[PDB]
DNA sequence: GGTTGGTGTGGTTGG
């Protein structure tokens, strides 16, 4: 259902110090 | 993990640590793909060539960790395996083809700030994401160097998916379609990789479709940790979903 | 385990 959406990261519209590396890949 | 960092709290609500009863030690990582089912690499449970043959009995699942060492007193949660299912074509002899195993927990894991399941790859997401140069995220309490020494904490590393072929001229091992390799290239001037301890580890992705995270890989093998010219072989979770979804949908949670 | 605080999320250097 509500898979892969973190209650402290996605879920409070914050992102990790490295997440960003990952969507900069996909260019 | 090799050449990586501390996981920040709640960076992987999914990440599970599966680790021995007696002696009380760690054997692998798992990912919680739902309140009752856990995804691990099989070789964690069975490698006849070293006597690995653990049983629902001899193994322990512990969800919501952070520290390697301490028992996270009010976040960390320990569970009872009801059954394990190795994949019929698991090939422990040769090269680890569909080196996967599900295991269904005794009773359902309550979800939390800390416990949350990952997304399982849809055919679609699989199409768009699994591509070379694209980064993915691997995690765990594994050796810090191939040899020595271990984290007191969950390490996380960001590695790039490697070209299908490149993988190949890396290892004489007979590589297959239920295998994807991942790494920084010799010269790509960036490092990290999984390690002896890591296995079953989720190798996740974030669809910028919905911003959900996806398990794509699983830690499988490769030669050493961070060998210049070597790349970690994960498990095409996708590639093997149907068997994956057959069972959950057969006797699953 | 280790700085009675923090995901070793209370209040017992352990458990
Ligand atoms: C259990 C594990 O976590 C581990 C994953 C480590 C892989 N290293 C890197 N950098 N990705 N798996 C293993 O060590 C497996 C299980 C048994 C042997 N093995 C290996 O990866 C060997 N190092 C190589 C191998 C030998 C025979 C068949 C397949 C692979």
């Amino acid at each position: 259902a509500d898979c892969g959406l973190r209650p402290l990261f996605e879920k409070k519209s914050l992102e990790d110090k490295t997440e960003r590396e990952l969507l900069e890949s996909y260019i | 993990i090799v050449e990586g960092s501390d996981a920040e709290i709640g960076m992987s609500p999914w990440q599970v640590m599966l680790f021995r009863k007696s002696p009380q030690e760690l054997l692998c990582g798992a990912s919680l793909i739902s309140d009752r089912w856990v995804l691990t690499a099989a070789h964690c449970l069975l490698y006849p060539p070293w006597d690995k043959n653990f049983t629902e009995n001899d193994l322990l699942v512990r969800i919501g960790k952070h520290s390697r060492t301490r028992y996270e007193r009010n976040i960390e949660k320990i569970s009872m395996l009801e059954k394990i299912y190795i994949h019929p074509r698991y090939n422990w002899r040769e090269n680890l083809d569909r080196d996967i195993a599900l295991m269904k927990l005794k009773k359902p894991v309550a979800f939390s700030d800390y416990i949350h399941p990952v997304c399982l790859p849809d055919r679609e997401t699989a199409a768009s994401l699994l591509q070379a140069g694209y980064k993915g995220r691997v995690t765990g309490w594994g050796n810090l160097k191939e040899t020595w020494g271990q984290p007191s904490v969950l390490q996380v590393v960001n590695l790039p998916i490697v070209e299908r072929p490149v993988c190949k001229d890396s290892t004489r091992i007979r590589i297959t379609d239920n295998m994807f390799c991942a790494g920084y290239k010799p010269d790509e001037g960036k490092r990290g990789d999984a390690c002896e301890g890591d296995s079953g580890g989720p190798f996740v992705m974030k669809s910028p479709f919905n911003n959900r995270w996806y398990q794509m890989g699983i830690v499988s093998w490769g030669e050493g940790c961070d060998r210049d010219g070597k790349y970690g072989f994960y498990t095409h979770v996708f590639r093997l979903k149907k068997w994956i979804q057959k069972v959950i949908d057969q006797f699953g949670e």
